[PDB]
């Protein structure tokens, strides 16, 4: 279908957006106080 | 003068005993043909109608029969075989764990080994008759949810078996005794630092004190509608009548929320079996993840504060610590 | 670590699972009498209202 | 091994085994937490030389 | 289109105000829900509620009163008539109505179980029906039935709803407060 | 080697290339603070005096 | 500390007017705090079994 | 909201107390005098809870404990800082479980059912009056009744409990303990049953009435009928609660002594 | 004051009186609960003499 | 006034009497347990002599 | 700005927006009576200077 | 339920609202005269 | 973007995140009331030099 | 691909998923003694709790 | 709901989801200069 084709697209960039801003804030708090 | 309360039946009707739905008997069969009892129709039905038996049923039968032997013998025995006294003291009898000392190994016969023989028996016929539950329930097509709630109640008496395995001795077991088991729950309770403080405890009490609710409201819900022909419920979940639909008015504009005739089922269902699941899991943890519940709950802030009773000086401190239990003294001293 | 214990961890593992539990059985509760009449139009309450359930009769 | 899928319903099967393995993911992780040697929240930092080791006997 | 019953203002959550008669109409506790127009049937597909006259088997337990040939005393202490057959569930073996010959007969109307109660409670000599509900004129308003033989469910609801209705409906100082 | 981009919503692209580089300039801009010693050795001259 | 004069309670230098009291909750209780903080004042460990 | 069916429910008449004052729909609520006077005390009581709580030494929700007077006040209105607090909530509590069981006595009267609900309510309304009202009346004092609190109430229990060395010889208490937990028995089974029939076997089409009584006279011998499974339920719930109410009021206003050696008189029977 | 065909005037005012009501019974018990407005046993003290609160850990 | 034409005499009288007694009452005993005006027992001594709160 | 009117009446609006904030209102009177510092039935009448402030 | 018919208890309302929060002010007045709390 | 909303009632979306972010703000503010550094309303005219600090190794 | 599991469902499991993970890491980060932020986020990575060796 | 009045809606509840959090962000920088939690 058309519709499982044009909100894969937003889920996608959704997830990627999400994923990698939760990146950035692993690096902050590993460079604040890291764990290993 | 008052209304139909619908608490007694005053006319009984009677017909040919009903010899149940033709199900299949190559390994059991049903015994009897069916009577009728007058006391027992005022309050419900009034068959006492046949009873079907199979492998497990009298497999079930038999090893419980064992058990039941053996506890009776061993209380027997422990009056010096007086039937008097036997009668007498039965609340206070019991048939007594082994010695904390054996740990996990097997305990001298009159020393526990008739108790965990009695145990196993007992165990064996519980597991047989949930197989003969599941068995009868599928025999007439039905689901399956007695046996799970069944299970539910054999996994809270399993834990009577599992705890005393994991903290390593048989003696922690529940003596089989009327009054001696109540003793057991006490000294549990005290042993543990007050199972109050629990919180699977709470909880299992929290599901016990709502089937009371759930099955005083539904209850008294059914009632009150049966006028309506509401206590022929399957018919009012397959074709909603009016009974249904007041049942659920009443209690929408009662507490602002209400449930159907089918899903108040799943409510007690769901209720009556985490009041045991909840329970073995609290038991499960006592002694081998938490060994004081009081103190645990002073650490999760659970326990109020109290002005203190009493104080105690420096040499208080050293003098009023004691000493852990031991053995019994084995010899009688001469002074 | 310290502060955190099995009781602890298995005491939220049941508050999920009552929760999840709560969510079935007030699902269920809405199979019968929906969706709500409100004059802003049809109305259903969490969780959402459940596929239209049917049963199994018996042939004459 | 490959007709499972017309005799088990893929869903269904996708469904249990992501339950089954997000529980034992919960499990494995809180066991090596609750334990001594890997409660990697407070002691992930020593080095492996210097984290605890059962008694040796 | 069917709900005889004006709104007693306009704010919502008002509680509305019966038009004609409520216990025909079919409004508050008189209502009924609108089910299957086919009997009730048991395991073997046999009509479940069914008269004793149809089923010789089915009897009256000993130590029973037998409520056929008994008056039927209603709410307005007015005997309304004389109970002339019983309808059984045959499912659940129990009595579930009673056919009652009005005191004009010439025609018969059927009484819920659940809305009967003994004298005395059952205890001392029952020799009348007592139903406090409805009153004994308007038993010739309870809802006739399509055969003399089996009763449908939409008929079972009707007659149910008609005299769990007349515990509201039928004086006055019933739908009205007690101070 | 343009025709990657047949099918797609350059919007959805442009999104996610914006995503990336915010991400991971400022893993970056993190990383060489903490690397290069900066701002530190300026903030500590202005706040010394 | 009290004023000599006029007896009245001085709090952080300046006079009060009224009878001061010290604050407390209900019937002076303290919350608690760490399970090993409840055994302060409370005898030592018991010693081990007779066995 | 309303309900698919319940437009044709909602009429005028069947309350004790009021008119068409008190006679509407708040949301899915219905308000009567009585819904007003459960406001009114509700309000009230939770307010003056959290006030106490206030007064307390903590806000957690398991420590908020809000306690009865020391017993030399005996019967009389203690002051609000020491204990007269749990007595004015007292009061608000009793006021409103009284207006929640006549409200639903309205609900029931509006709806053509019978009066059963608000009976079985009244069961542990009778607990509950039995605890702070009957048993501290006979014993003479306010201070025997128990603390508003999660946690401290529990602590009540238990000392109550050893008051009498050891409660569990208690036979009310027997047999109340006994009602909870055939009741929890015969919930499962009931509900258990009822979801079995109408949810059987895959495939399999929907039982029918007979196929329970079949079913519990296979497995048991015997089978209580439709009607009389939800009897016995009833009985079974109300009266756990009555029997409780039974043990704790004959625990110091009838019985001072350790409830164990209250078995003598089994012991001293002349056979 | 087109706010009354919203509302119904006899429930604004029932619901407004049982507010008010409630609020003003928790007010007179909080006073009494006090110890400087606690005015049924120390109402005949002056301004000078009534009970003033102050810190614990500051004392 | 126009009031009682929105609120019903019988039954805005019937409330208020139940109000008032259930004030009173608790008025009288909040006043009978303190030690300034425990009349019952400490009703016979003059102003002077009444307790106060310190 | 109005259209919010359109989609949540204006009735329900209003009874919630009271209830919320009556309740807001009493829990922070009502935190702030049980603190040290603003304790202002007991203290009340003392200046900013003495009143109690929390450890260092 | 009329404009005539809401105008008149609007007044009525109004007035009762006004009355009552100033006989309130009086008498905090008495009380602040009696036992200031600032 | 594109077909949230044809997808998602805006009442209900509405309705739901205000009450999640009414939730998560008074759990926010209680743990910080709960706390010693953050406890503002008794300690809240300290300087950031005199507010607790928690133990360091 | 999203033809077989309904992308409603998937949304708010996968929501309520996250919004579930987030809290009790967070808890219970905050209830350790080397990362309680509330308390000891001001110290710098030497002078934080380190478990027993 | 047909696509126009999505579009006017989307584009109200974007700047209130934006304005919220700027304006959060402005708490936080307050509460930042009162009291640094790193
Ligand atoms: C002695 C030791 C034991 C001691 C303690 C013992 C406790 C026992 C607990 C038992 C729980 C279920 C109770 C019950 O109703 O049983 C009746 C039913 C038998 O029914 P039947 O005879 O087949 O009848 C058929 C039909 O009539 C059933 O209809 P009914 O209405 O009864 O049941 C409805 C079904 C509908 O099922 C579905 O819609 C499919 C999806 C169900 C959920 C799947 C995922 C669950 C979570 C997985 C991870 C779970 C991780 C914990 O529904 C049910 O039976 C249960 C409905 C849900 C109940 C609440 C779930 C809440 C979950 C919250 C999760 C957290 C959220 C934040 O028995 C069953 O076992 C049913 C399920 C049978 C299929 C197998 C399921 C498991 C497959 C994977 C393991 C395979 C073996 C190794
Ligand atoms: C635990 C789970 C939670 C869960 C919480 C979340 C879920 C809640 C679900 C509740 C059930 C479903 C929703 C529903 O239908 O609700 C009913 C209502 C819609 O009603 P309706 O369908 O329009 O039907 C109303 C109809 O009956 C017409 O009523 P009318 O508007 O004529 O008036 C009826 C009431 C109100 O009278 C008014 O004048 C209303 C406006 C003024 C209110 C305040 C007046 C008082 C003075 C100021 C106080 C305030 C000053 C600041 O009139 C009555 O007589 C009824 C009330 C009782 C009166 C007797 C008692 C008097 C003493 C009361 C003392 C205490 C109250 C002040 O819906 C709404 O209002 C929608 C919004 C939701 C409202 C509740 C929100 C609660 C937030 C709680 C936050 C904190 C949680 C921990
Ligand atoms: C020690 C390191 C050196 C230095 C070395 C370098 C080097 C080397 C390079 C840069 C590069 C760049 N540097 Mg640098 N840089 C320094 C200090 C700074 C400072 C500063 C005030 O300290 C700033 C503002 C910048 C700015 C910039 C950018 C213009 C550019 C990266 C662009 C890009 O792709 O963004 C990503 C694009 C976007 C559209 C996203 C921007 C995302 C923002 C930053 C995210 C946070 C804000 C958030 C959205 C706000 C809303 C949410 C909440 C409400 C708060 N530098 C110091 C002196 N910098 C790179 C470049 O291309 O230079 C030409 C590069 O290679
Ligand atoms: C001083 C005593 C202690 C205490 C100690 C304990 C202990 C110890 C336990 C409980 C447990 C429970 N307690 Mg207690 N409890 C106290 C105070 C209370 C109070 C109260 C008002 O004070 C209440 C209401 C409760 C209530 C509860 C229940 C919620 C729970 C048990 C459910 C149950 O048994 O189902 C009944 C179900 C079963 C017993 C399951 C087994 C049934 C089996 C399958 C039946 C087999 C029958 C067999 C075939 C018959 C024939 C035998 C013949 C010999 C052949 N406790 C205090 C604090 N409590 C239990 C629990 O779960 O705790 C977490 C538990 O073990
Ligand atoms: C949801 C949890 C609750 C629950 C559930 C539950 N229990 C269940 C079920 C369910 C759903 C069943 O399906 C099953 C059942 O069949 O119930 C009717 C069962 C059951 N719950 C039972 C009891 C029980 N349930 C309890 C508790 C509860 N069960 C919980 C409250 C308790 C308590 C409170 O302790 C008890 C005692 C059984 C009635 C039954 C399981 C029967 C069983 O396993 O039997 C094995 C058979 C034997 C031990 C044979 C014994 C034979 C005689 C007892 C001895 C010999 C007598 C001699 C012949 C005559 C007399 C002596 C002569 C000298 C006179
Ligand atoms: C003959 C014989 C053998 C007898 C033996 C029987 C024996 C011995 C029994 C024991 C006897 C003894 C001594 C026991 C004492 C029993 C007592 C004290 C009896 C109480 C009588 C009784 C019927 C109980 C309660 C009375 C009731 C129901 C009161 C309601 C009165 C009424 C209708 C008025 C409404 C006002 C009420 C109820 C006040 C609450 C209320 C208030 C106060 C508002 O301000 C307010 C404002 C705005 C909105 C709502 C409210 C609101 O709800
Ligand atoms: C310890 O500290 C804590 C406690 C914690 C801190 C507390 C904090 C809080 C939260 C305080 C809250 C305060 C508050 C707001 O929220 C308080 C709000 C007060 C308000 C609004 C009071 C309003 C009163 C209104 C009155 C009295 C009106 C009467 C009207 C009359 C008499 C007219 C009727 C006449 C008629 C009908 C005749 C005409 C009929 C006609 C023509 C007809 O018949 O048609
Ligand atoms: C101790 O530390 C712990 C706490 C443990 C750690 C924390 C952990 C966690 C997990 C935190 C979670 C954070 C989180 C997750 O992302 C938080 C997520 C936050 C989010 C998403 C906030 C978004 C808010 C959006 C708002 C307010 C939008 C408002 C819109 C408005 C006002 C306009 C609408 C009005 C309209 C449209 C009118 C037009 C009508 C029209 C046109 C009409 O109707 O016609
Ligand atoms: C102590 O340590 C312990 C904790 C024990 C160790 C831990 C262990 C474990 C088990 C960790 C688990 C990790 C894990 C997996 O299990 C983690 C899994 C993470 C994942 C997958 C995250 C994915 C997030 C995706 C998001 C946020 C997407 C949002 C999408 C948006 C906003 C777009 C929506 C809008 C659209 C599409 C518009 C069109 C709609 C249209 C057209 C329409 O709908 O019609
Ligand atoms: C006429 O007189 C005779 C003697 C002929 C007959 C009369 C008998 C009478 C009067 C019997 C009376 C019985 C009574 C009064 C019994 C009371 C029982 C009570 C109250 C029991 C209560 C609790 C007991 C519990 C919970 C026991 C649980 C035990 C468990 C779980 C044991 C498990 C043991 C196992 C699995 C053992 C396994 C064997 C291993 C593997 C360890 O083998 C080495
Ligand atoms: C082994 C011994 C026998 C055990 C079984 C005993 C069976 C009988 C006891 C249980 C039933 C007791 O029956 C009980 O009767 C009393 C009247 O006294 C009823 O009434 C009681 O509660 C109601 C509920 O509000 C009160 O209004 C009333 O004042 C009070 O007496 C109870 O609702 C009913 O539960
Ligand atoms: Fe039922």
């Amino acid at each position: 279908e058309d519709e499982a084709r044009r909100f894969h697209g937003y889920f996608v960039t959704g997830t990627l957006g999400y994923i990698i801003v939760a990146a950035v804030a692993h690096f902050l708090a590993w460079q604040w106080r890291p764990w290993f | 003068m008052l209304e139909y309360q619908n608490l007694f039946t005053r006319v009984q009707v009677r017909t040919v005993p009903e010899a149940g739905i033709e199900i299949d008997e190559s390994t059991g069969t049903r015994y009897g043909t069916g009577t009728f009892s007058y006391l027992a129709g005022k309050f419900g039905d009034a068959q006492i109608g046949p009873i079907y038996l199979g492998w497990a049923g009298v497999l079930s039968l038999i090893f419980g029969f064992m058990a039941f032997e053996i506890i009776g013998l061993n209380m027997w025995a422990s009056v010096g075989w007086d039937p008097v006294e036997f009668i007498r003291q039965l609340p206070w009898l019991a048939l007594e764990p082994p010695p904390p000392q054996y740990g996990l190994r097997v305990p001298p016969l009159a020393q526990g080994g008739w108790y965990l023989m009695a145990g196993f028996f007992l165990t064996i016929s519980i597991l047989l008759w949930w197989v003969r539950v599941y068995r009868r329930a599928r025999a007439l097509n039905m689901g399956t949810h007695l046996p799970w709630a069944f299970a539910s109640a054999i996994f809270l008496y399993s834990t009577f078996f599992f705890q005393p395995l994991l903290v390593g001795s048989w003696s922690e077991m529940v003596p089989f005794g009327i009054f001696p088991h109540l003793d057991w729950t006490s000294a549990f309770s005290i042993r543990y630092g007050n199972l109050y403080y629990n919180p699977f405890h709470a909880l299992s009490i929290a599901f016990l004190y709502g089937s009371a609710v759930l099955f005083a409201m539904h209850g008294a819900t059914i009632l009150a509608v049966a006028r309506l022909g509401g206590e022929r419920e399957i018919e009012q979940i397959t074709d909603r009548g009016t009974a249904a639909e007041r049942s659920m008015l009443f209690w929408r504009w009662t507490m602002g929320f209400n449930a159907t005739m089918e899903s108040i089922h799943r409510w007690s269902w769901w209720f009556a079996v985490l009041t045991t699941f909840s329970g073995g899991i609290g038991i499960l943890l006592t002694g081998t993840v938490v060994d004081n519940w009081y103190l645990w709950g002073v650490k999760h802030g659970l326990v109020a504060p109290y002005p203190a009773q009493n104080t105690l000086t420096e040499e208080q401190q050293q003098l009023l610590r004691g000493r852990y239990q031991g053995t019994a003294p084995d010899s009688f001293p001469s002074y | 670590m310290q502060y955190i214990d099995g009781a602890q961890i298995a005491l939220y593992a049941f508050w999920l699972f009552f929760f999840g539990l709560i969510i079935y059985i007030r699902r269920e509760d809405k199979r019968e009498g929906y969706p709500l009449e409100s004059p802003q139009g049809p109305r259903e309450g969490w969780p959402a209202m459940p596929e239209k359930k049917t049963y199994i009769h018996r042939p004459t | 091994m490959h007709r499972i899928w017309l005799m088990f319903d893929p869903r269904r099967v996708m469904v249990a085994m992501v339950g089954f393995l997000a529980v034992l993911a919960l499990v494995i992780h809180f066991i090596l937490l609750s334990s001594q040697r890997y409660s990697w929240i407070e002691n992930g930092t020593l080095s492996a030389a210097q984290a605890p080791v059962g008694a040796s006997a | 289109s069917d709900i005889k019953a004006v709104p007693a203002d306009s704010y919502n959550g008002s509680a509305l105000i019966p038009t004609g008669d409520p216990m025909i109409d079919g409004v508050g506790p008189s209502s009924w829900a609108n089910r299957s127009d086919t009997p009730d049937m048991t395991f073997h597909n046999t009509a479940k509620i069914v008269p004793m006259r149809l089923d010789p088997t089915y009897s009256i337990a000993k130590g029973d009163p037998d409520p056929r040939g008994l008056p039927v005393v209603a709410a307005d202490k007015q005997v309304a008539g004389t109970v002339i057959e019983l309808w059984v569930n045959r499912a659940e073996p129990q009595v579930t109505y009673y056919e009652v010959q009005l005191t004009g007969s010439e025609r018969r109307v059927m009484l819920p179980a659940g809305f009967v109660q003994w004298p005395n409670f059952g205890l001392w000599g029952n020799d009348k029906l007592l139903v406090k509900a409805i009153t004994a004129a308007q038993f010739a308003n309870v809802p006739a039935l399509k055969r003399d033989d089996q009763i449908t469910l939409l008929e079972e609801d009707m007659v149910c709803a008609y005299y769990a209705g007349g515990h509201l409906y039928a004086m006055a100082e019933r739908s009205e407060p007690i101070i | 080697m343009h025709r990657i981009w047949q099918g797609m919503d350059p919007q959805i692209i442009m999104s996610g290339l914006g995503f990336f580089l915010a991400g991971l300039a400022l893993i970056i801009h993190m990383w060489a603070y903490s690397i290069t010693g900066w701002p530190k050795y300026k903030k500590a001259q202005y706040n010394a005096q | 500390p009290v004023d000599p004069v006029t007896g009245q309670t001085i709090i952080n230098g300046e006079p009060v007017v009224g009878r001061v009291f010290i604050m407390q909750k209900t019937d002076g209780t303290v919350k608690l705090g760490k399970w090993q903080a409840q055994y302060d004042g409370e005898p030592t460990a018991p010693e081990a079994a007779n066995v | 909201a309303m309900l698919s069916f319940e437009k044709k429910y909602r009429v005028r008449g069947g309350t004790l107390i009021g008119g068409d004052l008190f006679d509407f729909w708040f949301g899915p609520f219905y308000v009567g005098f009585f819904g007003v006077t459960t406001i009114f005390f509700v309000t009230l009581g939770t307010l003056l809870c959290v006030w106490g709580a206030a007064m307390g030494p903590t806000w957690n929700l398991w420590q908020i404990s809000i306690a009865p007077p020391d017993l030399k006040y005996g019967l009389g209105l203690a002051p609000l800082r020491e204990g007269g607090l749990w007595q004015i909530i007292t009061l608000c509590a009793l006021g409103a479980f009284g207006s929640w069981a006549l409200r639903q006595a309205e609900i029931s009267r509006k709806l053509g059912m019978g009066m059963h609900i608000p009976w079985a309510y009244g069961g542990a309304v009778l607990a509950y009056a039995t605890l702070v009202v009957i048993r501290p009346m006979l014993l003479g004092a306010w201070g025997h009744g128990f603390p508003y609190g999660i946690f401290s109430h529990l602590d009540w229990v238990s000392n109550v409990g050893y008051q009498y060395l050891h409660f569990h010889y208690n036979p009310a208490h027997m047999i109340a303990v006994t009602f909870f937990f055939t009741n929890c028995l015969a919930l499962a089974m009931h509900g258990s049953l009822i979801l079995s029939v109408t949810n059987p076997k895959k495939g399999t089409p929907v039982g029918t009435s007979e196929t329970e009584n079949v079913f519990f006279r296979d497995l048991l011998g015997y089978s209580i009928g439709a009607i009389g499974i939800h009897r016995l339920g009833l009985f079974l719930a109300v009266g756990a609660a009555v029997w409780s109410a039974i043990c704790i009021v004959i625990s110091g206003p009838f019985w001072t002594k350790g409830w164990p050696e209250w078995w003598n008189w089994w012991l001293n029977l002349p056979i």
